[PDB]
């Protein structure tokens, strides 16, 4: 959770973090790509029957 | 509608689409402290004869 890792609970921080653009969107997109591939890795090795 | 605003599209194909995030919120301020003691005699200077 980008907002909870950086800021952490505080709410005055959230308005400041929005000023850096879409860095938190990039982190979620990048990690989702990994998360989807790791299940496909397993299906390709074992689900051959 | 939150999913459509996350994707920036009006058509959402099938699958899990990680929208927001969540997190219950605190609801107090319990500020415990050490039962004070040495509590000065400001009276010495404020109540001299
Ligand atoms: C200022 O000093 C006077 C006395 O110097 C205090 O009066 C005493 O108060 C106690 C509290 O119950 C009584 O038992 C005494 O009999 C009082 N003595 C006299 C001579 O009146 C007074 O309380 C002090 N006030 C502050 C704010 O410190």
């Amino acid at each position: 959770d980008c907002t909870m890792y950086i800021c952490g609970d505080s709410t005055e921080c959230s308005n400041l973090l929005l000023q850096y653009g879409s860095f938190c969107t990039q982190l979620k997109r990048a990690l989702t790509g990994i998360a989807v591939e790791q299940d496909k890795n397993t299906q390709e090795v074992f689900a051959q029957v | 509608s939150e999913t459509k605003c996350t994707l920036k599209s009006f058509t959402v194909e099938k699958g899990i689409y990680q929208t927001s995030n969540f997190r219950v919120q605190p609801t107090e301020s319990i500020v415990r402290f050490p039962n004070i003691t040495n509590l000065c005699p400001f009276d010495e200077v404020f109540n001299a004869t």
